[PDB]
RNA sequence: CGCCGUUCCGAAGGGACGGGCGAUGGCCUCCGUUGCCCUCAGCCGAUCGAAAGGGAGUCGGGUUCAGAUCCCCGAAUCCG
RNA sequence: CGCGACCUCAGAUCAGACGUGGCGACCCGCUGAAUUUAAGCAUAUUAGUCAGCGGAGGAAAAGAAACUAACCAGGAUUCCCUCAGUAACGGCGAGUGAACAGGGAAGAGCCCAGCGCCGAAUCCCCGCCCCGCGGCGGGGCGCGGGAAAUGUGGCGUACGGA
């Protein structure tokens, strides 16, 4: 009865999609995420999982502002200028 | 007619917003032709008009921003958009004058004991 | 590499099970599930006495 | 259920629009390897997480 | 114009079940 | 002048200074645990520790509970070898003054800690005063005698143990007594002693 | 001035209004939910052609962030047709279908004839 | 890092009528506006917590290949 | 009663700034094991190491002796060779374990409080004038406002200094 019989009672979910990390680990009762600790300001990450870090690091996403900072760097972040016109 | 961004810079704000409000109607009529079924000559003009609208709104925002940073050209406080945006640590430095500042004790040491240029005989 | 062959988590199943007692990959609904993880004999796995620098 | 939320109806909508085969004109391209769509999903077998 | 085939995925089954019902007590 | 208040604040066992240190400690014991002071309680000790009476310099008074560091573990039960069954009589490796400078340096994270000093104590509390500098004022930015504190290297001097009260806890110094911190720190000594130099030619 | 109540309540002081010395953002951001972006295209399905023909309505795939008020006031700008009522619903596809029912005198079949869908 | 704590070591109300002062828009008549005092004010703890608890107010008939107390027709109803 | 100071303390969507979170190979501050070794094990060892927490920079930390020495004396810090598997520690068991000198890479010094001297001789802020103007400054005005005598600036710091 601890097995196939009591696998039917599973109908109300514990977690939902966290809004900070988009993973299905937001404990609805504890009101905190198990993947990033969303209500806490600091993203949670431990060294004892060398691999769970490589899934969420500055390279894993779009870097929509870093891939441009890395380009504006090759010229000391010049500003307010344009090439000489034709 | 190929709408280039060059001949858009002399026109006036309302002589630009009339072109915008005409291109958006040409879009609406093309997104309608797409669903009613139209010739590819029309379907392929969507990429042409979406980019004509892009060129227009680009010249509008560029002239408006140039006018803004001219209006605040000599003022002390200016909008955080016109303030020079570099890296946060590069904006939180010391000025070139605070860097180039010296205490009266070191303006006196540098003066009384300058670094002399010399050589030695071998 | 010094991490090669060890980037998994795998513990032996133990006696019983009619399996050869080598460590095996944990659970999962995939090919690489209970498949033999470390040791030079296993696919994937670490080479014997990894060459050092 | 039938008492969805908006964030979920929208995530199911995305999971509906990702569930169609590759256009047939797309493996006559030049630098091509995709024989078919392998990221497909059937509502019966694989259960979308959630 | 060459049409195409199809393909459907499925979870990989892992064999770990052990009933261990049989008992042979002989002290 | 300051040399009178200095030699006065050394007779803390006297009558006047045991009355003052007691009314001060009573009044401090009634305010909050971390509150801003209007002006430096000890103006001399503050000058000696670097407090110029000009805009930007801030004084926070802060109280800390005296006593050692009971080990944070369940009831008793520090599971390990009898060596580490100690919970009660343990001591903390950072002075209570270094804990005051970082409870101020964290509660107000914009300001940079310079130093701190002792203004009273009782059986259950020690009261310090932390000399915080506002590193984005122009009285500090332009004055070149003190624009070192405004560089990003000196963020949270007390979280990195660079203040006076902190530096007193890292056992650094020159001599035959401070051999285990030759190099940067105790861990930069430990690294070089516990590091195997493997030349190319051996 | 005697203390009539034994509760010292904080006295109300004066509160000024923001008189900034410079606006933070230079220019007001243009309204990206224009009357044109708020209506993408119509539907030409026999589920909506019976609405046009019989119910004298139209079926637009409007932007999802659009109210029934923005829709009403955005068909009364692009098409100049007074509107009886608007009934929106978000499809499983994700877009927001909108059934706009025209005033009694205005004829849907003859305002869809104009704009193209017929 | 944070935890404890939920009325407990707290200057915890930005509100109202009337009056007085001040300004404003117009049948500048007479109301309305907002500035300043005067007078008056308890609370009891920010906020969250139920698609089965509490919770104003819609029913008939027709219609689709799939939607109807939701669309059409016809009768009402609550709140502002 | 009122008035006006000062101290202490609140309230602002008050004018203008600042912090927060991420990364983390290297670095700084704390916290801190147990596998294992001892052919058992409890001190020791593993190890101030893994995990844990906080904080940075392009390097960090350290740094111009309350030093080493006992010489015919050396002279900030950091780094390498060497001292040295040494002195020493240790159920003196297992094991652990530096420094000085010397040769090199590099090479650089300084600054306050205090004590005195000077009419606060000093600093921040707003308004206007001209420039500079994309690292918010220079010069001029303001019986303009503040900070500061509960101490600002100049000389000056142990090599002595006035
Ligand atoms: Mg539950
Ligand atoms: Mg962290
Ligand atoms: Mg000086
Ligand atoms: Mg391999
Ligand atoms: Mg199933
Ligand atoms: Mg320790
Ligand atoms: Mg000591
Ligand atoms: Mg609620
Ligand atoms: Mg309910
Ligand atoms: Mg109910
Ligand atoms: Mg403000
Ligand atoms: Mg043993
Ligand atoms: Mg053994
Ligand atoms: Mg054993
Ligand atoms: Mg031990
Ligand atoms: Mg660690
Ligand atoms: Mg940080
Ligand atoms: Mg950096
Ligand atoms: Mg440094
Ligand atoms: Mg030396
Ligand atoms: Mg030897
Ligand atoms: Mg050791
Ligand atoms: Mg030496
Ligand atoms: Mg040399
Ligand atoms: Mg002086
Ligand atoms: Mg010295
Ligand atoms: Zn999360």
């Amino acid at each position: 009865t601890k097995g196939t019989s009591s696998f039917g009672k599973r109908r109300n979910k514990t977690h939902t999609l966290c809004r900070r990390c988009g993973s299905k680990a937001y404990h609805l009762q504890k009101s905190t995420c198990g993947k990033c600790g969303y209500p806490a300001k600091r993203k949670r990450k431990y060294n004892w999982s060398a691999k769970a870090k490589r899934r969420n690091t500055t390279g894993t996403g779009r870097m929509r502002h870093l891939k441009i900072v890395y380009r504006r760097f090759r010229h000391g972040f010049r500003e307010g200028t344009t090439p000489k016109p034709k | 007619a190929k709408i280039k961004a060059r001949d858009l810079r002399g026109k006036k704000k309302e002589e630009l917003l009339k072109q915008l409000d005409d291109l958006k109607v040409e879009l609406s009529q093309l997104r309608v032709a797409k669903v009613t079924g139209g010739a590819a000559s029309k379907l392929s003009k969507i990429r042409v008009v979406r980019k004509s609208i892009a060129r227009v709104l680009t010249v509008i925002n560029q002239t408006q921003k140039e006018n803004l940073r001219k209006f605040y050209k000599g003022k002390k406080y200016k909008p955080l958009d016109l303030r020079p945006k570099k890296t946060r640590a590069m904006r939180r430095r010391l000025n070139k004058h605070e860097e180039s500042l010296k205490t009266k004790k070191q303006q006196r040491k540098e003066r009384l004991y300058p670094l002399r240029k010399y050589a030695v005989k071998a | 590499s010094e991490l090669a062959g060890h980037q998994t988590s795998a513990e032996s199943w133990g006696t019983g099970r009619a399996v050869a007692r080598i460590p095996r990959v944990r659970g999962g609904g995939t090919h690489r599930s209970g498949q033999g993880a470390f040791g030079n004999m296993c696919r994937g796995g670490r080479m014997f006495a990894p060459t050092k620098t | 259920s039938s008492h969805k939320t908006f964030r979920i109806k929208r995530f199911l909508a995305k999971k509906q629009k990702q569930n169609r085969p590759i256009p047939q004109w797309i493996w006559m391209k030049t630098g091509n390897k995709i024989r078919y769509n392998s990221k497909r999903r059937h509502w019966r077998r694989t259960k979308l997480g959630l | 114009f060459v049409f195409g085939p199809t393909g459907m995925p499925g979870p990989t089954p892992s064999g770990t079940n052990v009933g261990s019902s049989g008992r042979s007590p002989s002290v | 002048g300051y040399k009178y208040i200095q030699e006065l604040w050394r007779k803390k066992q006297s009558d006047v200074m045991r009355f003052l240190l007691r009314v001060r400690c009573w009044q401090y014991r009634q305010l909050s645990a971390l509150h801003r002071a209007p002006r430096p309680t000890r103006p001399d000790k503050a000058r000696r520790l670097g407090y110029k009476a000009k805009q930007g310099y801030v004084i926070y008074r802060i109280r800390v509970r005296r006593g050692g560091r009971k080990r944070p573990v369940p009831k008793g039960a520090t599971y390990g070898k009898p060596v580490h069954h100690g919970v009660n009589q343990l001591k903390f490796a950072r002075s209570l003054q270094s804990v005051a400078e970082e409870r101020a340096g964290r509660h107000c994270g914009a300001l940079r800690v310079l130093n701190s000093y002792w203004v009273g104590e009782d059986s259950t509390y020690k009261f310090f005063e932390v000399i915080l500098i506002d590193p984005f004022h122009k009285a500090i930015r332009r004055n070149p005698d003190t624009q070192w504190i405004t560089k990003p290297v000196h963020k949270h001097r007390e979280m990195r143990g660079l203040t006076s009260a902190g530096r007193k806890s890292r056992g650094l110094g020159k001599g035959h007594k401070f051999h285990h911190t030759i190099g940067g720190s105790r861990r930069a000594a430990w690294r070089r002693r516990n590091t195997l130099q493997l030349h190319r030619y051996r | 001035k005697i203390r009539t109540s034994p509760t010292f309540r904080r006295p109300k002081t004066l509160r000024l209004r923001r008189q900034p010395k410079y606006p933070r953002k230079s220019a007001p951001r243009r309204n990206k939910l224009d009357h044109y972006a708020i209506i993408k295209f119509p539907l030409t399905t026999e589920s909506a052609m019976k609405k046009i023909e019989d119910n004298n309505t139209l079926v637009f795939i409007v932007d999802v962030k659009a109210n029934k008020h923005q829709i009403k006031q955005a068909v009364k700008k692009l098409y100049d047709i007074d509107v009886a009522k608007v009934n929106t619903l978000i499809r499983p596809d994700g877009e927001k279908k909108a059934y706009v029912r025209l005033a009694p005198d205005y004829d849907a079949l003859d305002v869809a004839n104009k704009i193209g869908i017929i």
